[PDB]
């Protein structure tokens, strides 16, 4: 069990770490998190009292190293940092947890709610969806755009997202034009699978990763992306028999964390629409579509 | 983005473009079996393909040999459409190729923006305007065309015969969606206008009959006449 220790706690900011939060009020004695589960990839993510805009947080994994957070008055903003001296971050941790100035990560034992949300997450992923190599932590926030989205402007702070569009070139064979643009078969297990992915547990890290950033960051390019990946699947008529499975795990467990009143700007009515009662795979979803029908059906 | 009532003269302007319609592709009559079900014959269709500033048609003839073993045809028809379209512009050399397609019919879009990824700059643009191509079928010599054909055939006319020699192609457009919305509305009554008088005469050459400027004038204005007639039947007003 891993810490994230907080310098201090100057403004007053709702602090999130994965589905769980917290309110810090203004210069109160909060000195971070401790009993952060080991194994999983992890988030801590801020709103500031005051500005209600700019959702931000860091991607993390404490296996890579001893991280912090610490306000910046310049910035206006609470940063991750490394802590290299391992004797001084201990020394550190220790003193914190001895005066009880920190919150324990609240996990219940039954829950594998965040196991479930980040099964195929891997840290070394996000460092490449997300490209800023001198930190072993990744940076987030609301606004941030997507190399697609630029396409259609400042590409240090862009999410890599892999770019996935129907009527593209790669998209579509030439001479295979109405064949591919109604069965994506192709396109799910050549080009991304085989190709570009290399296997579907790096698919469905990219996928879980952009409804994470969805969910907790507002951030739209991640939404969108989030559905692009769910739709190539079920509008694939020929997916492999255990990738259906699990996508409809993955999909159950997300439907069942999300806020209840967001899914109005969160869930694309189309995209759901088609991928639960029109696609090729409107009848290999049965935990989704239970969930879906039973908490959003209005949407459908 | 769509064509409609406010961006008319931009058809008649000096950028290449293409109107395609789709609605003569696959055409069917429906009968009884002997069990007493129902069952579709497939007949010779038609892309209707027409640069409104030339009056150049591209006739692209669809034979029902096309169909045999497909399933969806109707689905299938918009794309072998789109496929068509496609070959058409690639045949053409460069100066002569779209820098527009306008499809009559919004379901062409993603089929035809499909087949044309390789011309990303060629626009593929819908249209509000209700034009009335479906009844090409109703011009004689074009219907023939289609019905005799045996094999997949591309026929080229000029669907304005001479007139550009005396009229702009903003107003020859007007003529020709004038005609073609009347033989929509009462074909037989528009073809009997269209021949009543046993002197005026169709060239070998042509489509429509050698009026007179004034003659047109005449003509044009019993179109009118049966247009508005039908109407107030169809509506009862």
């Amino acid at each position: 069990m891993n810490t994230v220790p907080f310098t201090s706690a100057p403004i007053e900011v709702t602090i999130g770490i994965d589905q769980y939060s917290f309110n810090v009020k203004e210069n109160q004695p909060f000195h971070g998190i401790k009993d952060i589960p080991i194994g999983h990839v992890h988030v801590i993510h801020f709103q500031h009292a005051d500005n209600s805009s700019m959702r931000y947080g860091y991607w993390f994994d404490c296996r890579m190293g001893n991280f912090y957070i610490q306000y910046d008055p310049k910035d206006g903003l609470y940063k991750m940092m490394e802590e290299r001296d391992g004797a001084k971050f201990e020394n550190i941790v220790h003193n914190f947890k001895e005066r009880q100035m920190m919150v324990s990560y609240p996990k219940i034992d039954e829950d594998d709610t965040w196991y479930n949300l980040t099964e195929f997450v891997q840290m070394d992923k996000i460092r490449k969806i997300v490209r800023k190599d001198e930190n072993q932590f990744s940076y987030v926030d609301s606004s941030m755009t997507t190399v697609q989205e630029n396409e259609l402007s400042d590409p240090a702070h862009s999410l890599n997202y892999t770019v996935i569009n129907f009527k593209s070139r790669e998209a579509i064979r030439p001479g295979h034009e109405m064949e591919d643009f109604l069965d994506k078969s192709y396109y799910l297990n050549t080009v991304m699978l085989q190709g570009i992915f290399k296997n579907s547990s790096n698919y469905f890290g990219e996928l879980q990763f952009a409804f994470l950033n969805a969910m907790f960051f507002g951030n739209y390019g991640s939404s969108l992306q989030w559905h692009a990946m769910i739709e190539l699947i079920c509008s694939s008529a020929t997916v492999p028999k255990h990738m259906l499975d699990k996508l409809d795990e993955i999909l159950y467990y997300q439907i069942k964390t999300l806020p209840e009143q967001y899914s109005d700007i969160l869930l694309n009515e189309r995209v759901w629409n088609i991928c639960l009662y029109s696609s090729f795979q409107k009848n290999s979803l049965h935990n989704t579509e239970k969930i879906m029908e039973n908490k959003y059906p209005e949407l459908l | 983005g769509a064509m409609n009532s406010s961006n008319y003269a931009e058809l008649f302007n000096n950028d290449i473009k293409l109107f395609v319609d789709d609605t003569n592709v696959y055409r069917v009559t429906v009968h009884k079996t002997f069990e007493g079900n129902v069952a579709t014959k497939a007949i010779n269709g038609c892309i209707f393909t027409l640069n409104p500033k030339t009056g150049h048609l591209f006739l692209k003839i669809i034979h029902t040999s096309v169909w045999a073993g497909q399933k969806r045809l109707s689905q299938l028809a918009k794309w072998k459409t789109a496929e068509e379209v496609s070959a058409l512009v690639r045949s053409l050399p460069k100066e002569e190729q779209p820098k527009q397609i306008i499809v009559t019919r919004k379901a062409m879009l993603d089929p035809l923006e499909v087949h044309m990824l390789d011309f990303p700059n060629i626009a593929i643009r819908p249209t509000e305007l209700r034009l009335p191509f479906s009844a090409a079928m109703s011009i004689d010599k074009l219907s023939d065309v289609v019905m005799k054909a045996t094999e997949p055939q591309m026929v080229l006319f000029n669907i304005y015969d001479d007139w550009l020699d005396r009229i702009s192609s903003y107003t020859a457009f007007s003529r020709l969606t004038l005609l073609l919305r009347a033989l929509k509305t009462n074909e037989e009554s528009a073809k009997m206008i269209l021949l009543s008088d046993p002197t005026i005469t169709i060239k070998s050459y042509h489509l429509w009959p050698s009026f007179t400027d004034e003659q047109w004038i005449t003509i044009e204005s019993q179109m009118r006449d049966l247009i508005l007639t039908e109407y107030g039947r169809k509506y009862n007003v």
